């Protein structure tokens, strides 16, 4: 079974620059008939995918002329010559000259921008929830640069890692951040036995983590 | 121009059956293949199978078969997808693409089908405040949605007038009904000082919940 | 007739 993959995952960049997103296959995907049936195509949010390039060169009908595709055998790349903010969106590569057809795994155009620490902010739950015998405690990570996170729970110090759902956000439209939401969910019971609450997170912008707590007093 | 309309949005039982349609324009119907596309949220695209109105002739995926029938009717130039025992898992988008004659496979798309399967009746949400523990610029608040079925959920804040600084994340499945939080930022000097309130609305149980953001 | 892609494979 024909196996594609695209080499960079994100593809961080800055209005009008160069982009290389590169492709390769599990095999030659050059058909016993000669052609090399290979594709690019673009996906944006909330839409269905767009042919840009086809048979490894070929421009579709009404694709700009920044789009371009190269290669031959297994390694394969697409090339824009100048990003223009309607670029931006999910690359795919395609093959289609093996009995069933296989796509890449796809590559992110994103907007580069400067690094940014998370604002880290703790809530916890709501006496509304607790007297019905609930407990989340909520921690939101936001307007972060760079995309990559982790979020660490104590309560009274030690790791927790069970009952925890993590929610992320695409990159914004505005400041190009990303954020994150974190709850730990427990009973009232099992929250009514520890006092200290911890979310602390990790990040590239700092060799320490930033630790947001609360101490259940009052 | 060339034009795939697609069915419209399902949200069916586990086990039961659904069609998905697909109507072409624009073209000779009879001249080219329809294939259909599985994208799960998670997994990226993924083939289906084809099917070739000029014959009849249809190729599936080996992972698909017996689980999609794909259909077309000549007359209304519409093409369908039937499957079958659905599963959680066949949660997706469902998109129609039709090919260029000896240049790609996937040339026009259709607009897509959104798939959902669950067992879930109709639920209304439960809404938490979410305010902080601590004191003193910009103070964040923030409104848990929990425990509601179907999507979609929507989350203002001061009636709508508060939209800058808000983020409302993507629900995350929390044992057959969804869940979501959404946070907004405000100058310190606004809160506590002012009402702040987040309005959800749920359509599908038919609800509206306001709830003023006070101080613990 | 038979449609390009079957003729391929």
């Amino acid at each position: 079974d024909v196996l594609m993959t695209q080499t960079p995952l994100s593809l961080p960049v800055s209005l009008g620059d160069q982009a290389s997103i590169s492709c390769r296959s599990s095999q030659s995907i050059v058909h016993n008939n000669g052609n090399t049936y290979l594709d690019w195509s673009l996906q944006k949010p909330g839409q269905s995918p767009k042919l840009l390039i086809y048979k490894v060169s070929n421009r579709f009908s009404g694709v700009p002329d920044r789009f371009s595709g190269s290669g031959s055998g297994t390694d394969f790349t697409l090339k824009i010559s100048r990003v223009e903010a309607e670029d931006l969106g999910v690359y795919y590569c395609f093959q289609g000259s093996h009995v069933p057809p296989t796509f890449g795994g796809g590559t992110k155009l994103e907007i580069k921008r400067a690094d940014a620490a998370p604002t880290v902010s703790i809530f916890p739950p709501s006496s509304e929830q607790l007297t019905s015998g609930g407990a989340s405690v909520v921690c939101f990570l936001n307007n972060f640069y760079p995309k990559d996170i982790n979020v660490k729970w104590k309560i009274d110090g030690s790791e927790r890692q069970n009952g925890v759902l993590n929610s992320w956000t695409d990159q914004d439209s505005k400041d190009s951040t990303y954020s994150m939401s974190s709850t730990l969910t427990l009973t009232k019971d099992e929250y009514e036995r520890h006092n200290s609450y911890t979310c602390e997170a990790t990040h590239k912008t700092s060799t320490s983590p930033i630790v947001k707590s609360f101490n259940r007093n009052e | 121009q060339v034009q795939l309309r697609q069915s419209g949005p399902e949200l069916v039982k586990p086990g039961a059956s659904v069609r998905i349609s697909c109507k072409a324009s624009g073209y000779t119907f009879t001249s080219y293949y329809i294939h259909w596309v599985k994208q799960r949220p998670g997994q990226g695209l993924e083939w289906i199978g084809w099917i070739y109105p000029g014959n009849v002739n249809t190729k599936y995926n080996e992972k698909f078969k017996g689980k999609a029938t794909l259909t077309a009717d000549k007359s209304s130039s519409t093409a369908y997808m039937q499957l079958s025992s659905l599963t959680s898992e066949d949660s997706a988008v469902y998109f129609c693409a039709r090919d260029d004659y000896d240049g790609a496979w996937f040339a026009y798309w259709g607009q897509g089908t959104l798939v959902t399967v669950s067992a879930a009746k109709t639920t209304p949400p439960s809404v938490y405040p979410l305010a902080p523990g601590s004191a003193a610029s910009m103070v964040t608040l923030g409104c848990l949605v929990k425990g509601y079925f179907p999507e979609p959920v929507t989350v203002t804040w001061n009636s709508g007038s508060l939209s800058s600084g808000v983020h409302t994340f993507p629900a995350v499945l929390q044992s057959d009904l969804y869940t979501l939080s959404s946070s907004v930022t405000v100058p310190s000097s606004t809160w506590p000082s002012q009402t702040v309130t987040c309005n959800v609305a749920h359509p599908a149980s038919s609800t509206k919940v306001d709830k003023k953001i006070v101080p613990r | 007739n038979t449609g390009w892609l079957a003729g391929l494979f």
